[PDB]
């Protein structure tokens, strides 16, 4: 999971809230997690399928550039 | 929980007080009676108990919370066990009589405990959002069974327990079937000034106008609980008597007077209740009804105050400009035939709020710090 | 997919300093230009994924292609400047023309997305919904496209020079007020020859000398203040048959700006005046107020008034522009009640 463009002009982020626990189940959509750019506060969506193995970036954490390793989801829960 | 399942999944049974009246006043059968109640009573205590029991394991989990529970499901089973005896003997309806009694007495301290489990859990588990306003849902819809339990058993006690001297020899049961709404208006207001003058030996005098589009000159009259209504006025009072003063205090020109405006229309009646203690920003007036100076926590508070009017499809609602007053309004159904009950019912749809995960935001929201245009 | 990139974009909201400070100071239409080409597509794709969640037996509907089409063809032209450079002037014109074009394309003037929802005569009110956010999207479109061609347009004779675009930076509340009232006042004069007076008073909590002022988009401020004027003296005239004055009161304190119209005008059933504001006029001009994190409140005494209320930010920096955004919430409006009696 990176951290992607949400706005056209965006660049970097801040990590306000996550919304979602290690080890949650993902569906396509559920709220993962508020992000807040200088343009706005945005609440970022799941994309894939999965489970949440483990954050990288601490609730938080300011400036975080694009294309930062978010957290891990991994396919099956065994992991 | 079986029976209680199986309870639950009734759908409570809303009465017009145009019925609650016709009732006591035409027909006045305790079999009838009797007969409603004891399915009536244990159904609303059982899409109660059901709600109160999806809450979050934290809440839940305070000692107030699982007393309350006990107290609701033995109140619960005392009453179940009626579901076939029959209204004939005046043996059982004797004994039925008693059983309200005691269920009145024992859930008397019902609201205490509860206020105590929330704020036990509040100063002891978390701020967060999503949490806090199903909490909100809660309580509007946990308070509002209870008193609609308390008009149920009142209507019956009163209507059957004969006692000898009635303290109100006019009335059908709790209902005033000829209110005089200035009446009650003056009351609520006489008696929040007494506090006042206690507490501030200086008191807001009272203006009242009538204006009834019905009939142009027939004092404004309705078929309601005179109890309910004069809490929501004192309610009132008391806030708009405490902002006028605080005002006042250090300026010289004495005390603005607080306005009462009573309207009877063709179904709405409306009474307001006007001030001019400095208005409040839109932004918290919203507040007002969730869940450097002091001096007064009297009355029932503005979220239960507003449970009253919704009750029988009337509402509560605040208008302010800040900077100036504010305009607190009664809403009351003119016609008793229109005033049904608002009860929460335990279905599926209830069960939704009660098993939701915080999501995105509907609507666009700023950044705490964004970019400077330039 | 085109729309689906530019829908999983968030819209940018815009508060009305910034608004101000941008073309006060910066004015730059190289800028604004790079703005407005990503932003524009970007709110115009996110209502667009909305009237597709719509029921098809409405989407169905004349009115509504015309619509869905419409909003599609300005997403269009406007993303060929993607990646246009804003160096060759030329660029920046067509883009103006372009603008232009568009504003034109979704004034609220000519109704078709309402009267699509009325050819539903045909055959639970989550349309409600819809439609706020609708409407509300594309008064945005207006607020950030006249802005540009108020400054850049190169009318070298504004009506108002001391304006920065629509935004007037000490804006005399009363003089609206009287300007909203005067044209209702000459609509009314037409039909019944004479209309109730207006009483005006204001009490700045803030300076009680000084008249009330404050930074704001004037022409928002007066279709609130036409419409409800309007409201408010069509009743005191239909009642009294063969007039009681309308009265107004302004007041400015540490967050609110709050204006007050009053009619003797018989009020309106607490009921009803909820349905004032579903689609079954008024639901604009409440839009608008919103639309800045205001509000507008009608409360009524059954048998004798109104009191119409409107309620602004006292403050350009908490006045935020507020989006309708599309994610999954959104998108669960459009799949789907009751707990109470
Ligand atoms: C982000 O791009 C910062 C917004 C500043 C430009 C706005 S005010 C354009 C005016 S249309």
């Amino acid at each position: 999971v990176l951290l992607p463009a949400l706005s056209p002009t965006m660049t970097m982020g801040t990590v306000q809230r996550w919304e979602k626990k290690v080890g949650e189940k993902l569906s396509e959509g559920d709220l993962l997690a508020e992000i807040e750019t200088d343009k706005a506060t945005i609440g970022f969506e799941v994309q894939e399928e999965g489970y949440l193995a483990k954050i990288l970036v601490p609730e938080g954490t300011r400036d975080v550039p694009l294309g930062t390793p978010l957290c891990i989801i991994v396919e099956k829960e065994a992991d | 929980p079986k029976q209680i399942e199986r309870y639950s999944r009734f759908s409570p049974s809303p009465l017009s007080i145009k019925q609650f009246l016709d009732f006591g006043r035409d027909n006045a059968c305790e079999k009838t009676s009797y007969m409603f109640l004891r399915k009536e009573l244990p159904v609303r205590l059982a899409n109660t108990m059901r709600e109160v029991n999806l809450l979050p394991d934290n809440l839940l989990n305070r000692p107030s919370v699982g007393l309350v529970q006990s107290w609701y499901m033995q109140s619960f089973l005392e009453l179940l066990e009626y579901e076939n005896k029959s209204p004939e003997d005046p043996q059982v309806l004797d004994n039925f009589l008693q059983v309200l009694i005691k269920v009145r007495n024992r859930h008397n301290d019902v609201v205490p405990t509860m206020a105590q489990g929330v704020i036990e859990y509040k100063e002891k588990f978390g701020f967060d959002p999503f949490i806090s306003t199903n909490i909100q849902y809660f309580l509007d819809r946990f308070y509002t069974n209870r008193i609609s339990f308390r008009m149920l058993i009142n209507q019956h006690t009163l209507l059957f327990g004969g006692d000898t001297n009635p303290v109100h020899p006019k009335h059908i049961g709790s209902i005033d079937p000829t209110c005089n709404v200035a009446d009650v208006v003056k009351d609520a207001y006489e008696t929040a000034k007494m506090l006042c003058e206690q507490y501030y030996l200086v008191a807001p005098e009272l203006e009242v106008e009538e204006f009834n589009a019905k009939a142009p000159d027939k004092p404004i009259q309705v078929v309601y609980v005179p109890s309910h209504l004069f809490h929501m006025l004192f309610e009132l009072f008391k806030n708009s008597m405490r902002a006028t003063v605080e005002l006042y205090e250090d300026r010289k020109e004495g005390y603005p007077a607080v306005k009462t405006l009573v309207t009877l229309g063709k179904e709405d009646l409306s009474i307001k209740i006007s001030d001019l203690g400095g208005g409040v920003p839109l932004r918290k007036i919203d507040r007002l009804f969730n869940y450097a100076a002091p001096l007064a926590g009297f009355g029932y508070g503005l979220p239960i105050s507003r449970l009253y009017a919704r009750y029988f499809q009337g509402d509560l609602k605040l208008y302010s400009m800040e900077g100036v007053g504010t305009d607190a309004v009664i809403y009351l159904k003119a016609l008793s035939s229109e005033s049904f009950e608002r009860l929460p019912v335990f279905n599926k749809s209830a069960w939704r709020h009660y098993k939701t995960t915080p999501e995105a935001d509907d609507w666009s929201n700023p950044s705490s710090e964004p970019r400077d245009a330039s």
